[PDB]
């Protein structure tokens, strides 16, 4: 009873030891969590977008580690909000497999650094809460090193955005969301 | 990234000695040697009583290079030679990298920009060489270039603007000439087909801050694999265009195309030094140096 979205970040400032941590972070999400009948989605962003799978195609085949194997990265710039709105108008459309009233989770995993972004998060964050999208973030490499990185998180993330942010290396991180 | 090891770049350390031209390839290695272990502060497991040693060796091949200045501040490989375009755009960007190094007499450095300007710069911007350079493969991938005005009018732009500070009360006529460069070079950049031309003329354009729109698009949509700008042969002419474009990006800030473009760099395994390696040597850790200053 839960529709849960992968935004995971693909620019060139994520080094790929940092994308192995994100592609090895999904599939411990996904293999803990099921825990059915939970449905996965995920679409890796830079600046350009790749949807890996869909709600349809996640239920057609069960295998997490499958899905995410041959995932690999973008090295684009970083558009951050756009990938936002592409999520919630595309991927959680019931054409793609979104299913009716169950929850919206959106899971963005980036470091905190929007780039060459045209969309603002103020233009795509007040279409997210009228359609009600569960946002969780996790960043990574240096997400909360700076003010304006940790900020963005907080940003991307709900309210409160004391249960949302969490760092990537963290495997209590599925155990905590539970409860 | 981490700095590369000091130990791997002990070749570089080179005695200059020659003509006007043969000078200068041997004094290039030493002045951009010291230049990336000051920032990247490794004269400790090196020992700091080597960079006296290569410290005077830049200030040897200055004053041995002071004997090829023309009457008109300008530089060729003779005395009786006619003076080169290239070769004294390339005295101005080697001594004004070594300005906080050794002691740079400015009256030497902002004469030849002032010639330059004066006598080698065409009503339209463009910068021409009358007098060719010898030694071919000092110049990098500027040998044998279907493109032409814009490659020469790219490099000489890059000395006048790395002199620009130094130089701007004695030469008034400097700005007025950096200007005109930039317009030709925007002018044309849309219409570049060589990837070595499209990264040293948009680095010239970034540190103007010209490099913008469709002009952004292009630099980076020539970039093979978005981590290096690629031509087919010649890899020291990659090298070297690879590093044009490092400093275009710490220009624009742009750090989501600042790692892949370093690591490719460091796989490469370069370290500068051989016959004909003297811009790829020059560039590969002016850049490198430059990502370790601005890198956070
Ligand atoms: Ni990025
Ligand atoms: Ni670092």
């Amino acid at each position: 009873d839960s529709d849960i979205a992968f935004l995971i970040d693909g620019s060139g400032s994520i080094i790929p030891h940092d994308f192995r941590r994100m592609k090895e972070f999904v599939s411990t999400v996904m293999e803990q969590l099921k825990k059915s009948k939970t449905l996965f989605s995920l679409m890796q962003y830079s600046e350009e977008f790749r949807i890996h799978f869909t709600f349809k195609e996640f239920q057609n085949n069960p295998n997490p580690r499958s899905l995410v194997k041959p995932i690999t990265q973008l090295l684009g710039r970083t558009h951050t909000a756009t990938g936002i709105r592409k999520v919630v108008r595309e991927l959680f459309n019931i054409t793609n497999g979104a299913r009716k009233n169950a929850f919206k989770i959106l899971v963005v995993i980036t470091d905190g650094e929007k780039f060459g972004d045209p969309l603002g998060y103020e233009d795509v964050i007040p279409e997210a809460d009228r359609e009600g999208v569960i946002r969780y973030v996790i960043g990574v490499g240096d997400a909360f090193r700076s003010e304006k990185s940790r900020q963005e998180l907080n940003t991307i993330a709900s309210k409160p955005p004391r249960d949302h942010v969490f760092q990537v290396n963290n495997f209590e991180a599925l155990k905590t969301i539970q409860n | 990234a981490m700095a590369v090891d000091a130990e791997r770049l002990k070749h570089l350390i080179v005695t200059p000695s020659g003509a006007g031209e043969q000078n200068m390839i041997g004094m290039t290695p030493t002045v951009i040697a010291v230049h990336y272990l000051d920032e990247t502060e490794q004269w400790e497991k090196f020992g700091l009583e080597k960079r006296q040693g290569a410290l005077e060796l830049i200030k040897k091949g200055y004053t041995q290079q002071l004997a090829f200045r023309q009457p008109s501040s300008a530089f060729a490989a003779f005395v009786k030679r006619a003076p080169s375009t290239w070769l004294t755009a390339y005295v101005v960007k080697v001594f004004s990298l070594a300005v906080n190094l050794i002691a740079i007499d400015s009256q030497v450095l902002c004469g030849a920009v002032k010639w330059l300007i004066l006598e080698k710069q065409k009503p339209d911007g463009v910068f021409q060489e009358d007098a060719p350079v010898i030694h071919q493969e000092m110049i990098g991938g500027l040998r044998n270039n279907n493109e032409k005005d814009m490659a020469l009018t790219a490099f000489v732009l890059i000395s006048l603007q790395e002199a620009k500070d130094i130089c701007e009360e004695q030469v008034n006529s400097l700005p007025g000439s950096i200007t005109k460069a930039g317009d030709f070079l925007e002018a044309n950049y849309m219409n570049l087909q060589r990837s070595y031309t499209v990264a040293i003329a948009g680095y010239a354009l970034a540190q103007m801050g010209r490099l913008k729109g469709p002009l952004l698009n292009k630099f980076l949509t020539t970039a093979k694999d978005k981590n290096r700008w690629e031509d087919p042969g010649k890899q020291l002419y990659n090298v070297e265009a690879t590093s044009y474009a490092l400093l275009a990006l710490l220009q624009l800030k742009d750090f989501d195309f600042v790692p892949p473009v370093v690591r490719w760099l460091n796989e490469q395994r370069y370290y500068g030094g051989g016959y004909g390696s003297t811009q790829a040597t020059f560039m590969v850790f002016q850049a490198l140096a430059q990502y370790q200053k601005d890198a956070p």
